[PDB]
């Protein structure tokens, strides 16, 4: 049995911490909702 | 119960002590989520029950009490926030330049941070604040680091 409870407001952060890398790449998405990489 | 806008935990009694399975938004009345965050189970927010409305397992997303409400598209330029909800820990935002994942269909934009995966359907926003997807259905690359498509739904 689920349940929820509230973790906080949807706000954009001022001077949040910056990080995290932008690649790009060639991935197919199956009919089961998975998406795994095109090589 | 809470109705009140915002990000939320979606937890379980099921398995040992209380256990966080993944996270949602509360927004103009709907609570959305990843569909394999509840695998389309209907859930409690204190003494009332929010039943699903729609969900899709291909896009892997799930709205309850009524149709998906959020409509927001990353540019394609510019910086977003990961509103990152692990489990036992505080909400925290994250700044990051999305990636792109490729496909035969079409471009998404892509994040590239780590969290557990009880994080799932934490929102990325905008600087508007607005929930342009969430967090939590990706890919495993070459180096072994974790890439999220950054999922996000029709408003119809
Ligand atoms: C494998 N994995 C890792 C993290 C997540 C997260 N939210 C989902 C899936």
């Amino acid at each position: 049995d689920m349940y929820i409870e509230r973790a906080g407001d949807i706000t954009w952060e001022k001077d949040a911490e910056v990080t995290g890398n932008s690649p790009r790449l060639d991935v197919a998405l199956d009919e089961s909702g998975d998406f795994s990489l095109v090589e | 119960g809470e109705t009140t806008d915002g990000v939320y935990r979606v937890m379980t009694r099921r398995l040992l002590g209380s256990t966080q399975v993944g996270v949602g938004v509360m927004q103009e009345g709907v609570f959305h989520t990843m569909w394999h965050v509840t695998k389309g189970a209907a859930l409690r927010s204190g003494e009332g029950r929010l039943d699903p409305y729609w969900g899709d397992v291909k896009q892997d997303l799930v709205s309850y009490c009524g149709p998906w409400k959020l409509d927001a598209a990353w540019d394609g330029l510019s910086e977003v926030q990961l509103l990152a909800v692990p489990p036992g820990e505080r909400a925290k935002n994250i700044q990051t330049l999305p990636g792109i994942f490729k496909t035969k269909d079409g471009d998404i934009g892509a994040v590239a941070l780590d969290y557990p995966a009880g994080t799932s359907g934490s929102p990325i926003l905008d600087k508007c604040g607005r929930v342009i997807g969430l967090y939590g259905n990706g890919v495993v690359i070459k180096n072994g680091s974790y890439v999220s498509a950054i999922t996000q739904g029709k408003r119809e």
